[PDB]
RNA sequence: AGGCGGCCCCCUGGACGAAGACUGACGCUCAGGUGCGAAAGCGUGGGGAGCAAACAGGAUUAGAUACCCUGGUAGUCCACGCCGUAAACGAUGUCGACUUGGAGGUUGUGCCCUUGAGGCGUGGCUUCCGGAGCUAACGCGUUAAGUCGACCGCCUGGGGA
């Protein structure tokens, strides 16, 4: 209903997936998009355009809120973070803080024992 | 040495992301690196440093 | 291999002084009978002379100006997988692409003389008004829109 | 000192030289004693500066 | 030996050295004897987040009893008990002694004409090259597979066991 100009964005970018959600200062989600819903699948769901078409739609999903100032929480090892943050800054938003919060294993629950890559 | 919980010293042996710097970039002997790692790990249990800068 | 052409030289049309009109008869001709193609070129331009707003001296160039792309889509192997990639359309091909499509269209037609089969395609080759005719260009429209992986 | 920037950030800055995988921790571990025996050819330190 | 890590406290086993002290061969090994699981399993009783044999659902495919993927019991965890299981494989039974160098780390113990941001003796641990000699060969290489005394087990084709 009423513009806020300020928010916090939660981005997950992995080598197989890209998810973009925009929240307020208290963690209420104002818009959400997924690269799967923007029509990209499999490994291509990690690509700089598949991320852009979800970031643009997530910015459009907060177009009623008149956003201008942003802080970002990034997850996942995927390279799409800088091009996603640019594709979102293309909506007129300034990003004044970026922080990584990836669950790169701390972790809780059972430790895996299989090999990687 | 002289009360190990000196966070200004401990912050000189970690990255911007709070990770323990490898012994080769400080020239530190393994005798001391293991005790410095114990000091940095103990400092989390003194609440002087987060367990990960992510939280 | 590597130590190859490129593009071999061709001599321009003796009457018009054009290298496009020289390539045109080379791809138009059949069984090497270039003497018959020299009676089809300009004879197929009969119904285009007054209709060309660039005047007669550009009444064929106009059909080649209609399409001048920078990339084409190709489907190429990277391993056990095969993906669509954009490949560059260079200045040497940029002016000769549509020329190669118009002769195929005329050869695939079967009414009147060849100088009239060629005139059927050339009449709409800068108008594009026909049904399902721009499917011709989907190989470059899909290239200016390639996303691939980066 | 690779990343070092906090708060605002742009572009990639992931691909660096020295420390983590060659020059002079991780990777090359099949060379083993090449990490000790070559002394002054591969090891600068020696004390008086940065241990 | 298997192994054992996370933070704090109390209790607590074993190792190692120098100048002296004490018994005065009191020692070494050892058939039987008495002791000790990484795991999986079973047994008495709990407990179920994570993961998952079995089994189901869907795919891929000739089929797919596998991988992928939505679930899931037993088991894993615990108070514990039984077993003695294995690549228990770093393949070196336990004791004693002689010998050739180096690069490196740690821990005692004793020294230094310490102009060192340290150095050097001498014990214990100890990584990796390397000389003699042994082995068919890899290599072992002073922490020996060299050399040589003490004690207790094991070996003499494979299929079948």
């Amino acid at each position: 209903r009423k513009q806020v100009s300020d928010g916090v964005a939660h981005i997950h970018a992995s080598f197989n997936n890209t998810i973009v959600t925009i929240t307020d200062r208290q963690g209420n989600a104002l818009g959400w998009a997924t690269a799967g819903g923007s029509g990209f699948r499999g490994s291509r769901k990690s690509t700089p355009f598949a991320a852009q078409v979800a970031a643009e739609r997530c910015a459009d999903a907060v177009k009623e809120y008149g956003i201008k100032n942003l802080e970002v929480m990034v997850k996942g090892p995927g390279p799409g973070r800088e091009s996603t943050i640019r594709a979102l800054n293309a909506a007129g938003f300034r990003i004044t803080n970026i922080t990584d919060v990836t669950p790169i294993p701390h972790n809780g629950c059972r430790p895996p024992k299989k090999r990687r890559v | 040495e002289i009360d190990y919980k000196d966070i200004a010293t401990l912050k000189n042996y970690i990255t911007e992301s709070g990770k323990i710097v490898p012994s080769r970039i400080t020239g530190t002997r393994a005798k001391y690196q293991r005790q410095l790692a114990r000091a940095i790990k103990r400092a989390r249990y003194l609440s002087l440093l987060p367990y990960t800068d992510r939280h | 291999r590597r130590r190859v052409i490129g593009q071999r030289k061709i001599l321009p049309d003796p009457k018009f002084g054009s290298e496009l009109l020289a390539k045109f008869v080379n791809i138009l001709m059949v069984d090497g009978k270039k003497s018959t193609a020299e009676s089809i070129v300009y004879s197929a331009l009969e119904t285009l002379a007054q209709r060309s707003g660039k005047s007669e001296l550009e009444a064929f160039e106009v059909a080649l100006e209609n399409v001048r792309p920078t990339v084409e889509v190709k489907s190429r192997r990277v391993g056990g997988s095969t993906y669509q990639v954009p490949v560059e359309v260079r200045p040497v091909r940029r002016n000769a692409l549509a020329m190669r499509w118009i002769v195929e269209a005329a050869r695939k037609r079967g009414d009147k003389s060849m100088a009239l089969r060629l005139a059927n395609e050339l009449s709409d080759a800068a108008e594009n008004k026909g049904t399902a005719v721009k499917k011709r260009e989907d190989v470059h429209r899909m290239a200016e829109a390639n996303k691939a992986f980066a | 000192i690779k990343v070092r920037e906090n708060e605002p950030f742009d572009v990639a800055l992931r691909r660096f030289k020295r420390s983590c995988e060659k020059a002079g921790v991780l990777a090359e571990v099949r060379r083993r004693e090449f990490y000790e025996k070559p002394t002054t050819e591969r090891k600068r330190a020696k004390a008086s500066a940065v241990k």
